[PDB]
């Protein structure tokens, strides 16, 4: 039961790893979008 | 009039002019979007 109180302790901190890694893909994905941004058609020479 | 034609015998000397311009090709690269493409594939797999 000290096993148990310990391990769902564990298992606490593992959703709030899961969280911070859900976290981290959105910001990957934030990245990914921000460099798809950087590399896009510029329409901007009929404008010129 | 005189003014107009003059300056409309300027204009056809300038249309001369651009024809001879236009005679240097200056041909866009054929695979600029693949070269973006490409660097596109090459700055996400750096990112990966």
């Amino acid at each position: 039961e000290k096993l148990s109180e310990v391990r769902s302790r564990l298992k606490e901190i593992d959703g709030r790893l899961k969280s911070t890694k859900n976290e981290m893909r959105k910001t990957n994905f934030r990245m990914t979008e921000l460099k798809m941004n950087v590399g896009k058609v510029v329409d901007t020479g009929i404008l010129n | 009039t005189k003014k107009l034609q003059a300056t409309i015998i300027s204009t056809k000397e300038d249309f001369l002019r651009s024809q001879e311009i236009l005679a240097q090709t200056h041909l866009p690269e054929k695979s600029v979007f693949e070269d973006i493409d490409i660097k596109r594939k090459e700055i996400i797999n750096k990112e990966g």
